[PDB]
């Protein structure tokens, strides 16, 4: 067969051990979701705007009695009731606060006041991936492995909780100082051991049965990975277009076309996670996350290697120091008016 | 070219959710 004894019982053995890990991680998410670190604003410097949104925006701030630096994700309440987002930001908040994984963002502290809602959480000085991608044009194939890998076994950790992530794209995926990968988004994030129906995600990264108003379940975020890794590769998605309508007929054309340089192996890959078949699409079969993971593509990962950050990465940010912004955007700055009377207390009163 | 055509798409920056 393809594996000779040696090789098939260390396999054997390794599949083993990442079931009785996860079953660690799930009982000790499980204790900090039902058991789930105030602050106040006056606690911290306002730096600068790293990036913007429709509920609010992300600053850099600064401790001030620590002198550690934060990203500090500041929402309008009142915006996000008129963006009916309410769930979602309680939902994302909850979801921070139970997980733990190296390449998942860590919430340090959250509060509110009378106009708006805080989550401050480590701040990532890297950048977004979707900068150094357009900028860089597409890496190289080791270099996208590098990151697949470590969003394979986040969306390994993530599913075994039960949780559906929704959002991939190169936009939510922020460099580390040691050049790993931080997803710190769960704006869309459900916990889903069965199915669930929402139309949410962005055009590119939707998978069929989502656009096909099916009820899905977590083989949606093993296509969006499919998407993400062609998008490393080719500096482009699979699926584009000037209007979302035509977007979404490419994707569910069953109809998928490959840059010349990309290896048979790599296509292989991503012929088998764009699978519009449900039954045929990898992470969604009987052997789950190992169909993934002992694809040939993986096969010069060390998984272990990666999830301990012993892995030297392809590339390293540039770093000037604690605070240095320069891997973000400028965006206008705007200040942050905390209103005298208490907005939407009762919709908010669980955060 | 494919990656002409994704230019042409208008689609480059930062992309929403729907
Ligand atoms: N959602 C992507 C994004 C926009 C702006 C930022 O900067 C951050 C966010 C969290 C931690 N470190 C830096 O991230």
């Amino acid at each position: 067969g393809h594996m000779g004894n040696a090789a098939a019982a260390k396999k054997g053995s390794e599949q083993e051990s990442v079931k009785e890990f996860l079953a660690k991680a799930k009982e000790e998410f499980l204790k900090k979701w039902e058991s789930p670190n105030t602050a106040q604003l006056d606690h911290f410097d306002r730096i600068k705007t790293l990036g913007t949104g429709s509920f609010g925006r992300v600053m850099l701030v600064k401790h001030k009695e620590t002198g550690n630096h934060y990203a500090m994700k500041i929402l309008d309440k009142q915006k996000v009731v008129k963006l009916k987002q309410i769930e979602h930001t309680l939902n994302e908040k909850r979801i921070l606060q139970a997980v733990n994984f190296p390449f998942l963002v860590k919430l340090e502290f959250s509060f509110k006041d009378n106009s708006n809602l805080y989550m401050v959480m480590e701040y990532v000085p890297g950048g977004e991936m979707f900068s150094h991608l357009r900028r860089i044009g597409r890496f190289s194939e080791p270099h996208a492995r590098f990151y697949a890998a470590q969003i394979v076994l986040t969306f390994e950790y993530l599913h075994s909780l039960d949780l559906i992530y929704r959002d991939l794209k190169p936009e939510n995926l922020l460099i580390d100082q040691q050049g790993y990968i931080q997803v710190t988004d769960f704006g869309f994030a459900k916990r889903v051991k069965g199915r669930t129906w929402t139309l949410c995600g962005t055009p590119e990264y939707l998978a069929p049965e989502i656009i096909l108003s099916k009820g899905y379940n977590k083989a949606v975020d093993w296509w969006a990975l499919g998407v993400l890794i062609y998008e490393m590769a080719a500096g482009y998605p699979p699926f584009f277009a000037d209007q979302p309508i035509q977007i979404y007929e490419k994707i569910v054309s069953g109809k998928v076309r490959f840059p010349s340089h990309f290896s048979s192996d790599l296509k292989d890959l991503l012929r088998n996670l764009l699978q519009v078949d449900l039954t045929k699409r990898f992470g969604n079969l009987k052997n789950g996350v190992n169909d993934i993971k002992n694809h040939k593509w993986f096969a010069t990962t060390d998984w272990i290697a990666i999830y301990q950050r012993k892995v030297e990465a392809p590339f390293i940010p540039k770093f000037k120091g604690p605070g240095d912004t320069s891997n973000f955007d400028d965006y206008e700055e705007e200040e942050i008016r905390v209103s005298i009377n208490e907005k939407c207390g009762k919709e908010f009163t669980e955060f | 070219t494919t990656y002409a055509d994704f230019i042409a798409s208008g689609r480059t920056g930062r992309r929403n959710a729907i």
